């Protein structure tokens, strides 16, 4: 009963994470209002 | 505990003997127990 045991360490030392992708390639972000969403392209190509 | 001092790093005590032998002493009591938040951050590497 008498073994009280005080602490101070709640050490985390878990994680090493940063995509920087999002933030290196996705700089911008667009909210939908639309159920679907299109993305074409056109190509250039002649003779 | 006379001071409630025991809770420090070092422990200071001059104190004298009575009696036909008159002598003093001097003291010093401690209690180091060094600690490591991370004790796996460091790598002890024993080159050979």
């Amino acid at each position: 009963m008498y073994t009280t045991a005080q602490l101070l360490a709640a050490n985390e030392q878990k994680f090493k994470f940063d995509p920087l992708f999002l933030r290196l390639f996705f700089r911008e972000s667009y909210p939908f209002t639309t159920e679907k969403v299109y993305l074409s392209q056109i190509p250039g190509l002649v003779n | 505990q006379r001071e409630g001092i025991n809770a420090s790093a070092r422990y200071p005590k001059n104190w004298v003997t009575t009696g036909d032998p008159a002598r003093e002493f001097t003291m010093i009591q401690s209690a180091p127990l060094m600690l490591l938040a991370d004790p796996d951050e460091f790598v002890s590497v024993q080159l050979a």
